[PDB]
């Protein structure tokens, strides 16, 4: 038991702002005899490998950009961003290894930027699925913030629930925006019975849905 | 370069063993701690334990949730380091990274495997099916790559060629099985008038396939 906590659990900054963020201890992590806290700091950004931003409390990894700093001493420590970029987008974990290592539970922190609008497009069952007896029908809300999004499909001009699944994708670490996948499968015996396929997308950025939709018959 | 790479992760049944590898090379192999740590699927990172280096005669020690269960060991002939775990449960289900530790100065991980997933669970191993996703300025195309079990695949565009917006949404798991999709936008200049082909590979099946994204 060296127990390690981290907060906040999450926060949101626009690109050119500060973030801090703090690492609580349970107990003491100054070596007394070295004068040295045996606290680290990573970075993991969306589908990467950890990678380490500062060790010993307040010492830089070469390579790091300045704009990071380690603070802190005895039970408590910070990781500030002086100016974050775009590319800052990631989940920080401390991490003592005064008593073998344990890592806190991680701050995720996320990039605001403007509203913006998501590009709709649909695509039809593809012949291979057909053939084969499935039908799914794929919509993609490409490049959008914020990440509150909400998909209705319309089949004949009706409104349909079951079998949508939707998958977000992290925040973009180029321009801050999100995008969501809205797949709705069908047999390929209900999906031969209609004619209108509609993937309605409605975001905060309009009143108006974006509405992408086409015919069965080609 | 220092190099880390872990191998060896993949499906096995619950009770069941597996052990991975991480082979190193770019450092002397001996001088180092290593230590490995894992990340379940959308969670934080956990250290496991650690085998130190030369000096320190190589014992090993383990973090309680694994202590007992789970053997580190090195071959330093041969710079490659593992972890053989047991009695394997849901909970173990994760990415398994090693990493660069101690040297008896500096108290830091300073380098990482691009990590090993493993997946702990009864259902069997299933190939994904590949569907083309085929409709001005910007045109979007995708794979949606459905049917497929245990993670990962990867998708890449034009063998790695297109890597700009590319999306590849995050599978989602449904009766045993996941699907996910990935979309590319590129000019209307470029296609259909130069090809787009989405390469995927499933690596627990051995599965590698091209679907060309044909106009309808
Ligand atoms: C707690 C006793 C410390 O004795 C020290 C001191 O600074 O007072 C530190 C000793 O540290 C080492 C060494 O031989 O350099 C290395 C230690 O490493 C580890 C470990 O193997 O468990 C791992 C490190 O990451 C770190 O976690 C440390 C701890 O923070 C405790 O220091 O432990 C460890 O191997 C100790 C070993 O227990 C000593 O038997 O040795 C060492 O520098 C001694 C010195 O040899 C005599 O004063 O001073
Ligand atoms: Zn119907």
């Amino acid at each position: 038991d060296i127990v390690m906590t981290q907060s906040p659990s999450s926060l949101a900054v626009s690109a050119g702002e500060k973030v801090t963020m703090n690492c609580k201890s349970s107990q003491s992590l100054l070596n007394s005899r070295t004068r040295k806290n045996y606290l680290a700091w990573y970075q993991q950004k969306p589908g990467q490998s950890p990678k380490l931003l500062i060790y010993w409390a307040s010492t830089r990894e070469s390579g790091v950009p300045d704009r990071f700093t380690g603070s802190g001493s005895g039970t408590d420590f910070a990781l500030t961003i002086s100016s974050v970029q775009a590319e800052d987008l990631a989940v920080y974990y401390c991490k003592q290894s005064y008593n073998l290592r344990t890592f806190g539970g991680g701050t995720k922190l996320e990039i605001k930027r403007a509203d913006a609008a998501p590009t709709v497009s649909i695509f039809p069952p593809s012949s291979e699925q057909l053939t084969s007896g499935g039908a799914s029908v794929v919509c993609f809300l490409n490049n959008f913030y914020p990440k509150d999004i909400n998909v209705k499909w319309k089949i004949d001009g009706s409104e349909r629930a079951n079998g949508v699944l939707n998958s977000w994708t992290d925040q973009d670490s180029k321009d801050s925006t999100y995008s969501m996948t809205s797949t709705l499968t069908l047999t390929k015996d209900e999906y031969e019975r209609h004619n209108s396929y509609t993937c309605e997308a409605s975001h905060k950025t309009s009143t108006s849905p974006i509405v992408k939709s086409f015919n069965r018959n080609e | 370069e220092v190099k880390l790479v872990e191998s060896g992760g993949g499906l096995v049944q619950p009770g069941g063993s597996l052990r991975l590898a991480c082979a190193t090379s770019g450092f002397t192999f001996t001088d180092y701690y290593m230590s490995w740590v894992r990340q379940p699927p959308g969670k934080a990172l956990e250290w496991l334990g650690f085998i130190r280096n030369k000096a320190k005669g190589y014992t090993t020690e383990y973090s309680a949730s694994v202590k007992g269960r789970f053997t580190i060991s090195r071959d330093n002939s041969q710079s490659s380091l593992y972890l053989q775990m047991n009695t394997l449960r849901a909970e173990d289900s994760a990415t398994y990274y090693c990493a660069r530790d101690h040297d008896g100065y500096y108290e830091r991980f300073a380098y990482w495997g691009q990590g090993t997933l493993v997946t702990v669970s009864a259902a069997a191993t299933t190939p994904p099916s590949v569907y083309p996703l085929a409709p001005n300025s910007m045109v979007t195309l995708g794979c949606l790559v459905k049917g497929y079990f245990p993670e990962p695949v990867t998708v890449t565009w034009n063998s790695g060629s297109l890597s700009t917006g590319v999306h590849t949404f995050p599978a989602v798991l449904s009766s045993d099985l996941y699907t996910l999709t990935s979309s590319v936008t590129v000019p209307s200049k470029t296609w259909p008038s130069e090809t787009v082909t989405c390469n995927v590979a499933h690596p627990a099946s051995s599965t590698k396939v091209d679907k060309k994204i044909v106009p309808r």
